[PDB]
């Protein structure tokens, strides 16, 4: 049974600006199979009312998700994106990094 | 979206 | 220039838990403009976009039927796929269809597609010759002999070359002040020094409409792909994409390395540099 890991990226919808309204994006891709959680954690502590878009794939079948919520960036503010997947051990963290 | 009024397409 | 609609259906069986979960979307190019979900509430078609809202209660009527047939069409086929592979009863599996048209800058049909796959990999598809099959495997031969015998490929046919074409028409029209505009990228350039020796340069494309673009690195104008990591596009979701692409230098030689930008809303390709 065909089993593909989620590719992860953490990035914010415009560039990060401290103090201004912004929107925290956390996409997966090529995935299977289609089940899969997405947290998004703002000072090692999920969020909650987090939003995404509809399931659809690409090509290769693999699937792709755009997980979001609206925040207003600031320097004390650690963020991560938590992705769990059968096919991971343990749920992936990845920190939000202001030019990735 | 396919006017699916058949099914003459069940695998 | 080139347009295209594209549908996606993904049912998941889920045992026990109750019956098969069904997502469906459309998609004008890159841009979503309908969504059904078993099991959300209002067990409709629902507009994702604000072009496709103008179309009245029969459109809305219609492809809520039409995608509630699909669906049902997955559940019994999850069934037989599930014995042509002799699979346990007590296993969750995953059809995924595809299907849609391609059109000209004149709106002229350019090309079709249908394809289905069992546990995200192929299963069968229609040619480019709109007439025959490709089965994948043992099991897919059988649904391609049903498939032969009821003459689907003529339905798949006449469907991609009349309905689908003329819907993708009417929509590039009636949205034509969102689905027809290419936004170029915003560009700007980062560096990151890794040590006193090197440093990351990296390129960046935002805000671009439509997803597809081209990211290259070039040292003293000869290519660089040896080094370019190139992240996967991704969606800012508002509508527009972002990419980077980010080389690591020698720290002294930066303004060797420039990038180049090519995108659908750029007159002519542009050139960055540190």
């Amino acid at each position: 049974m065909i089993q593909r890991t989620p590719k992860i990226q953490v990035y914010s919808r415009h560039p990060a600006e401290n103090g201004k309204s912004n929107f925290l994006n956390c996409y997966v891709s090529g995935f299977h199979p289609s089940d899969i959680e997405v947290d998004l954690l703002k000072n090692g502590e999920r969020i909650e009312k987090v939003e995404h878009s509809d399931l659809s794939f690409s090509k290769d079948w693999s699937f792709y998700l755009l997980y979001y919520t609206e925040f207003t960036p600031t320097e004390k503010d650690e963020y991560a994106c938590r992705v769990n997947h059968v096919t991971l051990s343990q749920p992936k963290i990845v920190k939000w990094d202001r030019d990735m | 979206t396919m006017v699916m009024e058949l099914i003459r397409m069940i695998k | 220039g080139s347009h295209s609609m594209r549908y996606f259906y993904t049912s998941v069986s889920r045992p026990g838990r109750g019956e098969p979960r069904f997502i469906a979307v459309g998609y004008v190019d890159d841009t979503q403009f309908v969504r059904f979900d078993s099991d959300a509430a209002s067990q409709r078609m629902e507009p994702r976009a604000p072009w496709i809202e103008q179309e009245g209660p029969e459109y809305w009527d219609q492809e809520t039927r039409n995608v509630k047939a699909q669906s049902q069409t997955d559940r019994v086929d999850l069934g037989t796929l599930r014995g042509y592979y002799n699979q346990s009863e007590d296993g969750s599996h995953t059809i995924q269809i595809m299907y849609g048209c391609d059109v000209g800058p004149d709106g002229r049909f350019l090309r079709g597609y249908r394809q289905d796959a069992y546990d995200g990999k192929d299963y069968i598809a229609l040619n480019e010759d709109l007439r025959s099959w490709t089965a994948a495997d043992m099991a897919a031969q059988i649904t391609k002999r049903k498939w032969e015998a009821a003459h689907a490929a003529e339905q798949q046919r006449a469907y991609l070359e009349g309905r689908c074409v003329e819907w993708l028409r009417r929509y590039l029209e009636n949205g034509k002040e969102t689905l027809q505009r290419t936004d170029p990228p915003k560009t700007h350039m980062t560096h990151h020094p890794i040590s006193d020796h090197e440093a990351t340069l990296r390129c960046w494309a935002l805000g671009f409409y439509p997803a597809e673009i081209t990211l290259t690195w070039q040292r003293d104008g000869e290519d660089q792909t040896q080094d370019t990591e190139l992240v996967e596009t991704r969606p800012a979701g508002d509508g527009t994409f972002q990419k980077w692409a980010a080389v690591v230098v020698p720290s002294g030689e930066e303004q060797r390395y420039t990038c180049h930008v090519q995108h659908e809303g750029l007159p002519k390709p542009l050139t960055l540099r540190w």
